[PDB]
């Protein structure tokens, strides 16, 4: 059963030899038969033989993407194989892959175009990928605009990453253009907006944000994010904007900002005499006035 | 007389050294980088130079030294990516040489027709001395054998390459030739069945050889040493590796990355050895991280209280005793200092908001909560730029545990990933679709198994809704300090894979928590897991405690290794359990099989 296979092929039993090699599991015999068939047959006929048998096509497909030791492809083989089998998603992925190796955006979009062009040969079911392809071509274009205007790197970043870089660099007008264009979700966009301003240290517009009523992600994120590596002063300003909170945590939040005074004040406001004690003993009836803590009851 | 993992290491070392003796003179070494690690488990670098090796080079590095006349190639012989690389290595110094060179290639484990053609169609087949180096299992522990194929998951489940299955089959057959036929081959899943098939084919080819004058001396009869081999296909249970592992070794693999019993930390950075030769690590590795503090404390104050031991003493001889126990009091000292440092780092890691937001999702998904209820939490994680592998594992978790994703939620998820991390990940999401780890609910391939909706679909998926109850996957009342059940490895969630194994080995215990072999008693229940259930008896044709081989086709996690060691302690009386695997797998390795890394920049 190990060279009982060439026996089958010596009598030019092509498709039958392949099947016995597949049953064997011996991947070596399968390559050997695949190699024989390729040298012997019209390529189109080879594809028909090899597409009837899942394991065979799979191995054919592997060798095509690894024929010097990683990297290099037999992209030509892949395209034709997928074309003669009407495997359009697999064919499109070959072109997408080609777009990721193109050094200029115009060429990269051309590959995406080739990629898309295959998918409109069956339209339905491929709606998402068509939309996705259409988006990247737009994003690449907008990013090439940004690079020339604003003189910084943008091409290749994700939608979200682009918003981030635009905001960190103070270009909120453009960053809002990306958002509106690609219909970025509210909660997503607010999370991005916050993280960028914090990276940017733009404490001024973080402040200007705080001047509206509600947040789709709450103000809890604004507290922690600003506190961490930032202004306890600015941080503290987000209590009591915080709707979604647990009992007596506004207190600990003032504490975490280093404001024992206002914590004590918040402690008294909540009718929690115990926390007020803990806060006064922390100072100590005399230190840090403490009297001021004491005067607050 | 029984199976000993030492015979595999000693044989491996023998067969390599024997080939090194064969190359008369001194050598330069060109080793496949993925194979360098696993080699380290069977021979020392020191030992390799005794046998005449100058410098070490990687096949992937192309910078093979010119200093020596004999250049030695060591790489896996099934790899096509290696053959093309070796031939191109020969002429890349055949034209820029100094002498002429005699080239040597040790194929692991065998010389293939593919090798002999790629080497011939490069003109260099006749200029190279080719021999076979039959390494299969790398004994990583006395109870853990591994083929160490790092792309075995990708190759098997994405590329549909049946090479992992073939190597795994020959390895197990090697155990049979030496110790007897597996009295029972017990399994679950397509690739588990394929291995059982090749074992059946290979058993018949050995009887066909002997009958037809190929001799081979002695026909194979059922083992007296071996009870059974149990084979589980990884694709039967994708949920376990997708989950964040919660054992000590498990968290090391998740955060630092374990490979060939070794990892990297920052005191470029330094290497830690992680095997069971260390006394302390043996008691730590399989323990839930929660009680690792306890375990470190207790051993720390048991060290200083055994330094309180007998240095009072003084005759002249009972101090010569105490002083010889002092190397080990330094080994045990520093063993503790290293792991007290790792634990400290891993603790900080497990305190972050993002870590806790991920675990929270997993815990809800794994408990049977409406997957939809986790959507906002996933949305945030994406927007907070948490590493793509960590998000994808959640996405696949949701898909695999629910019978796929609702169509609305799918498209939202697709948009987040693509917009979060890049449009390149069209390819990534496609690959996870091929892996059948991330699918729409309306796909035929998404459906879980029911006895209700009988027909329609042949590759119906594992029912986590059914098996959660029927195999008691949830034990949220489990002591981590003195664990009563395998669910401890996830702090309340027992891996389905090991539960499946428990259907064979611990039938009574399994009934207890809700004496025949095979699946008897759990036929219905196991029918609800993906793929073929089988129990092939080998009678051939012509007592004490026995060894059980529990085999994972497609990779095994440390948590699963842990849960198996747990069972092995329980069964210490009648059974010695040995674990076999194609490789040691985890959630991140799985996603890397899928993640496209090209980038549009």
């Amino acid at each position: 059963a190990g060279r009982q296979v060439p026996l089958l092929l010596s009598m030019e039993e092509d498709e039958l030899a392949l099947d016995k090699a597949i049953e064997s599991g011996d991947t070596d015999l399968i390559y050997f038969v695949i190699h024989q068939l390729r040298r012997k047959l019209p390529l189109a006929s080879f594809f028909r033989v090899v597409s009837s048998r899942p394991t065979a096509s799979a191995m054919v497909e592997a060798l095509a993407r690894n024929s010097d030791g990683d990297g290099n492809e037999d992209t030509a083989l892949l395209k034709d194989l997928y074309y003669q089998d009407d495997r359009r998603l697999d064919g499109a992925s070959v072109f997408i892959r080609e777009a990721l190796q193109q050094p200029e955006t115009r060429t990269a979009s051309d590959k995406l175009d080739l990629a898309a062009n295959l998918l409109q040969g069956n339209q339905k079911e491929h709606v998402f990928e068509l939309g996705a392809l259409k988006e990247a071509k737009m994003l690449l274009r907008m990013q090439e605009t940004f690079e020339r205007d604003l003189t910084d790197s943008f091409v290749g970043l994700s939608v979200n990453q682009t918003m981030f870089k635009l905001i960190k660099l103070g270009y909120h007008g453009r960053a809002k253009k990306i958002q509106s264009e690609f219909k970025v979700p509210e909660r997503v966009a607010w999370w991005i907006r916050l993280q960028a301003l914090v990276a940017k240290r733009d404490w001024n517009e973080i402040e200007e944000i705080s001047r509206q009523r509600k947040s789709p992600i709450g103000w809890e994120p604004f507290f922690n994010q600003v506190l961490q590596a930032g202004n306890p002063r600015l941080a503290a300003t987000f209590i009591p904007k915080c709707t979604n909170l647990e009992p007596g945590q506004t207190i600990t939040m003032y504490e975490k900002c280093g404001m024992r005074v206002k914590a004590a004040e918040e402690a008294v406001r909540l009718k929690d005499t115990e926390a007020w004690n803990r806060l006064l003993e922390a100072a100590g009836r005399n230190t840090a006035e403490g009297r001021e803590i004491e005067r607050l009851g | 007389a029984g199976f000993d993992a030492e015979q595999v290491r000693d044989k491996a070392r023998k067969d390599l050294l024997h080939l090194l003796e064969g190359v008369r003179g001194k050598k330069n070494l060109v080793i496949e980088k993925d194979l360098a690690g696993p080699l380290g488990v069977i021979v020392k670098a020191s030992t390799l130079r005794d046998y005449g090796v100058d410098n070490f080079f990687f096949l992937e590095n192309k910078n093979t030294g010119t200093s020596q006349r004999n250049i030695v190639f060591i790489a896996r012989g099934e790899s096509v990516r290696n053959a093309h690389a070796i031939a191109a290595q020969i002429k890349r110094i055949q034209r820029e040489s100094q002498t002429s060179h005699d080239f040597h290639i040790f194929w692991v484990p065998r010389r293939t027709l593919f090798s002999d053609k790629v080497l011939e169609e490069a003109g260099v087949l006749g200029d190279a001395n080719i021999s076979e180096l039959p390494l299969y299992f790398f004994p990583l522990e006395r109870d853990v054998l591994s083929l160490e194929l790092n792309d075995s998951f990708r190759d098997l489940y994405l590329a549909k390459d049946p090479t992992p299955v073939f190597l795994l089959s020959r390895a197990l057959m090697g155990i049979q030739k030496k110790h007897g036929l597996f009295p029972r081959i017990i399994g679950k899943g397509e690739n588990a069945k394929r291995v059982a098939d090749l074992l059946s084919r290979m058993r018949q080819e050995l009887l066909a050889g002997e009958e037809a004058g190929e001799s081979d001396r002695a026909g194979l009869s059922p083992s007296t040493t071996i009870e059974s081999v149990i084979i589980i296909d990884r694709e039967v249970d994708f949920v376990t590796p997708l989950l964040t592992q919660l054992t000590y070794e498990g968290l090391i693999d998740e955060y630092f990355g374990i490979q060939n019993n070794q990892t990297d930390v920052d005191a470029r950075k330094r290497k830690i050895q992680l095997d069971g030769s260390d006394s302390l690590y043996s008691q730590l590795r399989d323990a839930n991280f929660a009680i690792v503090g306890s375990l470190l404390n207790t051993v720390a104050r048991r060290l200083k209280s055994d330094y309180e031991s007998r240095h009072n003493t003084k005759t002249t001889a009972e101090l010569k005793e105490f002083v010889k126990k002092l190397p080990g009091y330094q080994a045990e000292q520093q063993s503790l200092k290293i792991h007290s440092n790792i634990a400290e780092e891993i603790i900080n890691y497990t305190r972050t908001e993002i870590f806790n937001k991920l675990l929270e999702v997993q815990q809800n998904l794994a408990a049977g909560a409406d997957p939809s209820s986790q959507f906002d939490s996933i949305e945030e994680l994406v927007a907070r730029d948490t590493p793509l592998p960590q998000v994808l594992r959640l996405l696949c978790l949701y898909s695999c545990i629910s019978g796929g994703i609702k169509t609305k939620e799918l498209d939202h998820f697709r948009r987040l990933v693509l917009q979060g991390y890049g449009h390149q990940h069209l390819l990534t999401l496609h690959n996870l679709e091929r892996l059948q780890m991330f699918l729409s609910k309306s796909s035929p391939l998404a459906s879980m198994i029911t006895m209700s909706g009988s027909s329609g679909g042949p590759d119906q998926k594992t029912n986590y809704t059914y098996l959660r109850k029927q195999l008691r996957l949830i034990v949220d009342e489990v002591n981590e300090q003195d664990p009563n059940d395998i669910a401890y490895v996830y702090s309340g969630y027992a891996p389905l894979s090991i539960r499946l194994v428990q259907c064979v080995l611990q039938k009574q215990y399994l009934l207890s928590i809700t004496g025949a072999q095979g699946w008897k008693g759990f036929e219905e229940i196991v029918k609800h897991a993906r793929g073929p259930t089988f129990d092939e008896i080998q009678k051939g044709e012509d007592g004490d405690k026995k060894t059980v081989f529990v085999v994972f086709v497609g990779g095994i996690t440390f948590t699963e290794i842990a849960a198996l060691r747990f069972i092995a302690k329980q069964e210490e009386a009648r059974r010695n359990i040995v674990i076999c695997t194609t490789s040691i797998i985890n959630g991140n390795r799985m996603m890397n099989a899928a993640i496209e890394t090209a980038t549009f920049e």
